[PDB]
């Protein structure tokens, strides 16, 4: 979260704020067994480390940060996962992409997969391939398949991998892990919650839009 | 910021109106605002399309939903003063609808073709079909699925209707034809990686980039017609800007070369030859923003090429003839109206009365960004005839750049007869150089 | 006991404090003169006995409104009941027709005013009339025609301020009957439908209006021609750097105080701490008089009642270079609205028939065109403007002329001779020497046949031929040595007939001081009138030099440099004001100062202060701008003003070299004399060299194949040329007193200048390159001189001096091979 920095001027936290989130995920988990209040609050330590996060980050980074918390759920599969951040019929863009895709073991037999598979060439044109991937690629967890399909929908449909990526989220942290995004900010509750006295509160706007206008509602709301 | 996608706006717009308003009768409003939220969240999703959502990427912020709320309040409020329903066919739908298209939406529209594409919206969804119970607010995707309107008459509907919307949202919802993305995700997937990836002599360079331009710029050489004037004009201009950039480049390769010659004018040069960005002093004709100094040199050889042949040609009068690149030229409004003089004098018409027919002078190199044909008959340009005359089909522009910034040349094709013309806004159709 | 109103339309008060009193005076006169104008309104043919004598009874203002509220009434009536629509069009066809036939003639002042007004007012009531009957509408309340300025009146209103109303679509305004004057009606344009229905939308709002979009639009004009229209006086405001948050909070408690219409000019150079303060004032007073509507507020920190009609105007220019960005805060508390394309060709049209040409229609729809193809085709200069303002500037031109014609002979006049003669009067100017072969060739286009010829003031060309014989200038007719810049200096007469406000433009050395400096002098001896200038750089001072600047705290505004010369001109104790007088600016372009001129280079001829003072230009004032280049000025600047292109050929070798020959002879070094004898002489000798090619011209031409140092410029050197040959004579002198009884004769005077005018050419031409370059001009002058040069075969000619009995020496006599002491081996100097 300290590394995030790298990416942008507006991305400085403190350690502070990761007390704050530990306290408040410690002390308002929703839970009495020890084992169950332990992953109770492992899920619950990420749900509210991406939340707070991301309500203060730019929505095309809305997805990064969060899959970077799914690098830290995994058994491990870093030797083929760190591929894809290495290297940066089918098209030139996707030839390449695939020949680079084929220095894994894993895919190492799409050179054959790809000209046997004809289907895979209709899906290649689909609407939503992300919803549904072919796997030309011994066991195999869900998470695993989940990291084979964007590796798969980086090689070849990259103009949806955003998609995908959310799928993995789902895959590590839940399909609930982001729905909690898509809705206005409460700012009644995230106010009383997390905005202690002495902390100043900061609403910074992409250009064209007012913050401001929402706050003067919610002293309106407050009837402060 | 605005947030993405259609539903997200919606909710958001549903959060923002207080209950208190919105459920007050006549239960038409509710219905209403509906529409107006969704017409809203098209928009809010065409700014983030541009330039095919709109070519000029206006801002359409809180106040004009505001403002917009409150014309829809006004408009019902003193339709039916008292009453608790009001007829699909009563609602004043044409006043609100130029309300809607003149000041509110497009108050801050300029370009008349977006004023237009504001309109075909505002006629597609405002009327008094909207309240019938097959109406379709659009089309959903290509493969025969369209967004029937929910047929509730409250927020508590309408609301739950907008949160079962599919997962799988496209520009098709929009209109546009589900190609933005196959371009933004393209690089934002990129950009996602890098990103991630990045959390985990001046001499020498300008010198292998300065090398070969010599081999790839080749050399130009140099009564009262209104064609033959305005040609001379430009390949003057041609004449000038290849000598004094050529110049500079030489220059700037003595430099490197180790024959002093570091002036203040120079080492500028070089320092901005060196990150690859266009010398603005060399900025004689529009590009577009951010153009590379390759770029620059390709589009310069092409340039010299095309006015080395017009001088070949010229010199041999036969200007009616010889074949043009409009685009290609540094300002083609005045070969327009340079055409417009010739028709005028060579026949002896009057210039105010002449219009403009186009069919497939000859003219080259455009290409219709947006739709497709083969005989005039465009669907949702090897070569191009023009001619002048005096005094089911579709206005469109013809931009010079590929970025839809500057308005150059006004078009009026034939449409096919099944493709509704509305469609062909909504596609945001035009013409490239 | 009345009103001294500025055009002549004085006001006499039904009972002869004053706000009410011109109300209730205005209003009652409203009253009456509705209640003759339904008269015409039912009236099947309208006879000009009455119609003429109608308008003369009343004022302009008075006059246009009561025609509006009539026809509103008549039309609605008749939407209430195609019969008694097309019965209304033709009512108003039939006042049309004969008010455009009434204006053919010749009539008294203050009448054709109130005619054209009049004229435009019921074009605009038939265009709405005709397009409400041809989208045939039955309702009486369809939006379609309530969407319109409707106007309302009823007679039982007691109190005599709120009988007339006006209505627009969902909005109801009360009109001011604040006294507004004649100025000029605006032409009702698509685009100005559009604004006054946000602006309407906003005012009910209670909100301000922010029209923007390219300059030179009407953005500030639509904005006082509404307020115009809804009898609220307008204030101009001439917004820059120097306006602080106090100043502004002032003219807000002003506004509030008054109930007047804030217009302001351009919020993009507040600076965002003065921009961001004026937002929380705007919302501030915005909110105020929201709760007043369903009151006091807090300005300055000080509690202050606030009238219901103040309003909040932002006129913006963005886009443009010298230009800042908002703060959304404040962008949310404004309605936006875009403009880019006043439509052109109805504007022409009405205003050509008010004017009252035969053809309007037709001279609109070419004259229109032809500035966009003008526009389209010319070439990409730096002060080409062919916008809105050039064809309102054009129009105005062609009315004069026809005026003119008009005096000179009637009806019979021919017109398109009229529009060529005017755009040969005020776009011809702007051209540089390229663009006069397509121009031209474009009116061939557009006008066929029609050919015109200029005329000519032949008093004024015979007092620029005795002022410029004066001056040692070399003086022409047009087609002679000095013809050009004679003809140019007639040109410069003529616009500034028109363009109150000029910009002399071109490169270094074409004469542009010394043509406005023979203008003013001959028309001083033309007219009898004092021609006074006065001369002003811009960057040499500070902006705040240049302007004056507000002490923080109390009232006391140190008048800058512009600011004194106009308060000066204004007071006019000397009389200044029976003077011709004329401020010249000489400099370069920074947006910085010359956009805080856009107020008083515009129709609304008038600046502001931070302290509220307004300061006009009287009519007699001219503005003018000497200028190299326009490469750092918006388009304001260009369009604000006309032109006049000084090439660099305006000004010959030969005019040059006649006028140092003249200076030379005239007037001597201290002031036949000796001096002036010697001068004479030496004049005698140079005589075939100081002309046509000669020469001097070939080594200047040459000069400008070699390197230099610094920018090679013709008058530059050729200055220094003169200056040398100045001491040459002075050489001569010295040497004529050193022998009291043996005075220099021809035989040696000529040697003597002869070899002295070579050395100089090549010196001062080649005075800053290298010795390489110096020594090609040596070449070069050996290769075209005449007189006898050094024989060295291998010395450059550089390297003699010419001794006073004028034989070349080398330098090497002049260099002693010293041994200096060596008590100062090097020691300073
Ligand atoms: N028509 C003319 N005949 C003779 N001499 C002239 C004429 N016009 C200008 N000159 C001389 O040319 C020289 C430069 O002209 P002038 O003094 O008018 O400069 P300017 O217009 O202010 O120049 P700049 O454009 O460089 O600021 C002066 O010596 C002036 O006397
Ligand atoms: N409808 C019209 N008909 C004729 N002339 C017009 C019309 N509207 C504007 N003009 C002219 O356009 C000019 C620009 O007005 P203005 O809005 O004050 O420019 P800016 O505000 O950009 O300085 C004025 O000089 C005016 O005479």
């Amino acid at each position: 979260m300290e590394s995030l920095k790298q990416i942008h001027f507006l991305y400085q936290y403190s350690l502070q704020f990761f007390l704050d989130i530990y306290h408040n995920v410690l002390y308002e988990n929703p839970n009495t067994d020890h084992t169950q209040r332990l992953s109770i609050i492992t899920k619950d330590l990420f749900q509210v480390a991406f939340n707070r996060v991301a309500r203060g980050m730019l929505h095309q980074d809305h997805i990064t940060f969060a899959m970077l918390l799914a690098r830290i759920k995994l058994p491990t599969y870093d030797a083929e996962f760190q591929h894809f951040l290495r290297g940066n019929g089918l098209t030139v863009e996707q030839a390449e992409a695939v020949v680079r895709l084929s220095c894994l073991p894993a895919f190492k037999d799409l050179i054959a997969k790809v000209q046997a598979d004809e289907q895979f060439g209709i899906w290649l044109d689909s609407s939503s391939p992300e919803q549904t991937v072919p796997y030309l690629w011994t066991p195999a967890t869900p998470i695993g398949q989940a990291i084979h399909r964007l590796l798969l929908i980086q090689a070849f449909r990259p103009d949806r991998l955003l998609a995908m990526a959310h799928m993995f989220v789902s895959t590590n942290l839940g399909e609930s892990f982001m729905s909690i995004m898509e809705q206005p900010l409460d700012l009644t509750h995230i106010v009383g919650t997390e905005v202690k006295p002495n902390t100043p509160v900061l609403m910074c706007s992409v250009p064209g839009y007012d913050a401001s206008g929402h706050v003067e509602d919610l002293a309106a709301e407050q009837n402060t | 910021e605005p947030p993405p996608g259609v539903k997200a706006n919606m909710l958001r717009t549903f959060s923002s109106i207080p209950v208190s308003r919105i459920c007050k009768s006549p239960n038409e409003r509710a219905r209403l605002y509906f529409l107006l939220a969704w017409f809203h969240a098209i928009i809010q999703e065409r700014l983030r399309y541009a330039p095919l959502g709109w070519s000029k990427k206006y801002e359409f912020g809180e106040s004009d939903l505001r403002s917009a709320c409150d014309t829809v309040d006004t408009w019902l409020d003193d339709t039916a003063k008292g009453r608790q329903n009001i007829s699909p066919d009563k609602i004043p739908w044409s006043a609100l609808k130029t309300l809607m298209a003149q000041s509110i939406y497009g108050g801050r529209v300029d370009n008349e073709f977006d004023q237009r594409l504001l309109n075909t919206f505002l006629e597609r969804l405002f009327t008094t079909r909207s309240f019938d119970s097959e109406f379709k607010l659009a089309c959903k995707v290509d493969g025969h699925k369209d967004i029937q309107m929910p047929d509730g008459i409250r927020r508590e509907e309408f609301v739950q209707w907008v949160e079962l919307l599919p997962d799988t949202q496209t520009p098709s919802w929009l209109g546009l034809p589900n190609n933005a993305e196959r371009v933004l995700l393209t690089t934002q997937g990129v950009d996602m990686i890098s990103k991630m990836l990045k959390m985990q002599t001046l001499h020498t360079t300008a010198s292998n980039w300065l090398h070969l331009i010599p081999q790839t710029l080749s050399h130009l050489k140099r009564i009262k017609d209104p064609l033959f004037r305005f040609f001379e004009r430009e390949v003057k201009m041609g004449a000038k800007l290849l000598q004094d950039v050529r110049q500079d480049l030489a220059d700037v390769v003595q430099v490197c070369e180790g024959k002093k010659k570091q002036t203040n004018y120079l080492r500028t040069l070089i320092n901005e030859l060196v990150k690859g960005i266009l010398p603005r002093s060399w900025s004689h004709y529009t590009v577009p923003a951010g153009m590379t100094v390759i770029q620059w040199v390709s589009d310069f050889s092409e340039r010299i090429k095309q006015l080395q042949n017009i001088s070949l040609a010229a010199a041999s009068k036969e200007l009616k003839n010889i074949h043009v690149c409009l685009g290609g030229l540094f300002v083609p409004e005045a070969y327009i109206t340079a055409t417009r003089q010739y028709v005028a004098q060579a026949n002896s018409w009057s210039l105010e009365e002449l219009c403009l027919e186009v069919n497939v002078f000859g003219v080259t190199g455009l290409k219709l960004q947006g739709a497709t044909c083969n005989n005039n008959k465009l669907s949702l340009l090897p070569l191009t005839q023009l001619r002048w005359v005096k005094q089911s089909v579709v206005t469109l522009p013809v931009y010079l750049n590929f970025t839809r910034a500057d308005l150059i040349f006004t078009v009026d094709f034939e449409i096919a007869t099944k493709e509704d013309p509305r469609s062909f806004y909504e596609r945001g159709v035009a013409v490239l150089c | 006991l009345g009103i001294s109103s500025r055009e002549g339309e004085e006001v006499m008060f039904k009972t002869p404090l004053v706000e009410k009193e011109m109300r209730v005076t205005l209003a009652k006169l409203l009253a009456e003169s509705v209640t003759e104008v339904e008269i015409f309104g039912k009236a099947t043919s309208i006879d000009p006995n009455t119609y003429i004598t109608w308008i003369d009874k009343y004022q302009a203002q008075l006059v246009v409104l009561s025609a509006q509220i009539a026809w509103s009434e008549n039309v609605e009536t008749a939407l209430s009941s195609a019969a008694p629509l097309h019965s209304v069009l033709s009512n108003v066809e039939v006042t049309l027709n004969v008010l455009a036939d009434s204006v053919l003639m010749e009539q008294p002042p203050l009448r054709r005013r109130k005619l054209e007004h009049l004229i435009t007012e019921l074009v605009h009531q038939r265009d709405v009339t005709r397009s409400l009957i041809k989208s045939k509408i039955d309702n009486a309340k369809s939006f379609e025609w309530l969407s319109q300025m409707r106007f309302y009146f009823d007679p039982k209103q007691t109190d005599v301020l709120q009988q007339l109303s006006i209505q627009m679509a969902n909005a109801k305004f009360n009109y001011g009957f604040e006294y507004l004057g004649v100025q000029d009606k605006l032409v009702q344009t698509p685009l100005t439908d559009r604004c006054y229905l946000t602006m309407t939308q906003a005012l009910e709002a209670r909100l301000g209006g922010s029209p923007f979009g390219p300059a030179g639009t009407g953005k500030t004009e639509s904005v006082k021609a509404l307020g115009h229209q809804l009898g609220r006086f307008v204030l101009v405001f001439n917004c820059d750097e120097t306006f602080d948050f106090q100043a502004m909070g002032r003219i807000f408690v002003g506004l509030c105080q008054v109930g007047a219409w804030g217009c302001f000019d351009e919020f993009n150079r507040l600076e965002e701490r003065m921009l961001s303060a004026v937002s929380q004032q705007v919302q501030c007073i915005q909110e105020a008089l929201r709760e007043h509507s369903n009151i006091t507020c807090e300005l300055l920190n000080k509690q202050v009642k606030v009238s219901p009609d103040m309003a909040i105007f932002i006129t913006m220019n963005p886009g443009y270079a010298g230009r800042s960005n908002l703060p959304d805060n404040l962008k949310k508390l404004f309605r936006s609205l875009a403009m880019t394309k006043p439509d052109r060709q109805l504007i022409a049209q009405v205003m050509l028939y008010s004017q009252g040409f035969r053809t309007a229609e037709v001279l609109a729809n070419k004259i229109v065109p032809f500035f966009k193809l003008c526009d389209e085709q010319l070439s990409s200069q730096s002060h080409y403007d062919f916008g809105l303002r050039a064809l309102k500037s054009v129009l105005v031109s062609a009315g004069n002329v026809k005026r003119e014609r008009i005096q000179k002979i009637a009806e019979n006049l021919p017109e398109q001779e009229i529009l060529i003669q005017s755009v040969c009067e005020t776009m011809v100017p702007k051209l540089v020497a390229e663009d006069i072969p397509l121009l031209f060739s474009l009116l061939s286009d557009v006008f066929p046949g029609v050919q015109y010829h200029r005329g000519e003031m032949t008093a004024l060309r015979e007092e620029l031929k005795k002022v410029c014989q004066e001056m040692y200038l070399t003086y022409g007719d047009g087609e002679e040595v000095g013809g050009m810049w004679v003809e140019k200096v007639l040109q410069l007469y003529q616009i500034t007939q028109i363009n109150h406000g000029l910009m002399m433009v071109g490169p270094s050395g074409s004469g542009k001081s010394m043509a406005w400096r023979v203008l003013l002098k001959a028309l001083e001896r033309l007219e009898g009138v004092e021609g006074v200038a006065h001369i002003i750089d811009p960057k040499a001072i500070s902006k705040d030099h240049l302007y004056g600047t507000l002490d923080p705290n109390t009232r006391e505004w140190t008048d800058g440099l512009f600011t004194h010369v106009l308060r000066k001109i204004i007071d006019s104790v000397r009389g200044e004001l029976q003077k011709r007088q004329w401020i010249v600016f000489d400099g370069d372009v920074d947006p910085e100062w010359v956009e805080n001129l856009n107020s008083v280079l515009d129709d609304n001829k008038l600046l502001t202060l931070p302290n509220g003072e307004r300061l006009s230009l009287p009519p007699n004032v001219r503005i003018m701008f000497e200028v190299q280049d326009l490469k750092y000025a918006t388009l304001a600047t260009v369009s604000r003003c006309g032109m006049v292109w000084f090439s660099e050929d305006v000004l010959s070798t030969d005019m040059i070299f006649n006028n140092f020959l003249a200076r030379l002879r005239s007037i001597p070094l201290d002031e036949a004399s000796p001096m002036l004898q010697i001068q004479r002489d030496a004049a005698t000798i140079m005589q075939p060299y100081f002309t046509s090619n000669g020469l001097v011209t070939k080594a200047l031409e040459h000069a400008f194949q070699l390197e230099h140092i610094m920018d090679l410029t013709r008058l530059r050197c050729l200055g220094s040329l003169f200056s040398m040959l100045h001491q040459a004579c002075r050489n001569v002198a010295q040497y004529n007193a050193n022998h009291p009884d043996f005075p220099m004769q021809i035989e040696q005077l000529e040697r003597y200048i002869q070899r002295y005018l070579v050395y100089a050419i090549l010196w001062s031409l080649s005075g800053d390159s290298r010795l390489k370059m110096r020594a090609e001009l040596g070449e070069y002058i050996r290769r075209i001189t005449t007189v006898p040069l050094p024989t060295a075969p291998n010395i450059p000619i550089i390297d003699y001096e010419v001794s006073i009995s004028g034989e070349w020496s080398p330098w090497q006599a002049k260099v002693p091979q010293i041994e200096v002491e060596t008590h100062k081996v090097a020691a300073p100097d």
